[PDB]
């Protein structure tokens, strides 16, 4: 995270480290969404320009942290992959279309001050809050800065942005289940998502039942808080008949 | 630079 | 979950956390 501030304990009681078992390095983040499954970006897991391909074995889920690199004993809980899901549709050819997977848990994490799941958005929640200037959150442990890493969870608050400021800023062709967010060079104020924070949660908390949910994954941006440019996030509430449909299916 | 982590997990 | 967006440090004590206001005041 650029530009932003240290995280509060328990401010963000689903964010979830994906852990690379060797070398040991943090891969991404994601999203706590129940007991036993998680969410997280597509791209983090499956890569095919850059020979990424994880399987389940070759990480773990560590919940409920703060500090970064610190193994925070009594605190956080480590978790092992089932099952990876991709989108069928995920367009890693051209422009992560359907940026989005899930991962089932062996076994159900305990919930605890540190450790919570945030609520997924339903058609009217996303209706009402991913609207132009409204704002969100953006969490995780990635880079500082573009060209290094924090010591604990970092957090920083972006306005979602016009779609057609979005489209106008980028060549990549951006579709419907994608929205951009971040200031705007006017704005003065600055923040992005930056390497390391790919598949973390983007958040709002709506004013009418006063809960937390999930309204995009980080996904990707050219650079890390660019003048003129902006970050891209998943529309998790466009792909929730696709999450419906996994959980449904296997549990 | 990451802390080791119990064994148990890997 | 039936709880789950509540969060045990904040929302379910009754604390707030030093920027959720900035969100409140954007949704309009
Ligand atoms: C070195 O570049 C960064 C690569 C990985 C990052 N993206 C990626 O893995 C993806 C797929 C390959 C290119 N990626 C990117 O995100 C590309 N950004 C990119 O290459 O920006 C360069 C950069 C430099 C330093 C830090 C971060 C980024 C992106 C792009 C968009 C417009 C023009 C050119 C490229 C693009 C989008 C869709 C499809 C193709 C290209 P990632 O932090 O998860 O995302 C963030 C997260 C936050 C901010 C920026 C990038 O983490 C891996």
């Amino acid at each position: 995270i650029v530009e932003g501030s240290d995280a509060e304990i328990g401010m963000s009681p689903w964010q979830v480290m994906l852990f690379r078992k060797s070398p040991q390095e943090l891969l991404c983040g994601a999203s706590l969404i129940s007991d036993r499954w998680v969410l997280t970006a597509a791209h983090c897991l499956l890569y095919p320009p850059w020979d990424k391909n994880f399987t389940e074995n070759d990480l773990l889920v560590r919940i409920g942290k703060h500090s970064r690199t610190r193994y925070e004993r009594n605190i956080e809980k480590i978790s092992m992959l089932e099952k990876i899901y991709i989108h069928p549709r995920y367009n890693w050819r051209e422009n992560l279309d359907r940026d989005i997977a899930l991962m089932k848990l062996k076994k159900p994490v305990a919930f605890s001050d540190y450790i919570h799941p945030v609520c997924l958005p339903d058609r009217e929640t996303a209706a009402s809050l991913l609207q132009a200037g409204y704002k969100g959150r953006v969490t995780g442990w990635g880079n500082l800065k573009e060209t290094g890493q924090p010591s604990v969870l970092q957090v920083v608050n972006l306005p979602i942005v016009e779609r057609p400021v979005c489209k106008d800023s980028t060549r990549i062709r951006i579709t419907d289940n994608m929205f951009c967010a971040g200031y705007k060079p006017d704005e003065g104020k600055r923040g992005d998502a930056c390497e390391g924070d790919s598949g973390g949660p983007f958040v709002m908390k709506s004013p009418f039942n006063n809960r937390w949910y999930q309204m995009g994954i980080v996904s990707w941006g050219e650079g890390c808080d660019r003048d003129g440019k902006y970050g891209f996030y998943t529309h998790v509430f466009r792909l929730k008949k696709w999450i419906q449909k996994v959980i449904d299916q296997f549990g | 630079d990451f802390e080791e982590i119990p064994e148990e997990y890997l | 979950e039936a709880d789950c967006g509540l969060r045990p440090l904040f929302e379910k004590k009754s604390l707030e956390d030093k920027t959720e206001r900035e969100l409140l005041e954007s949704y309009i």
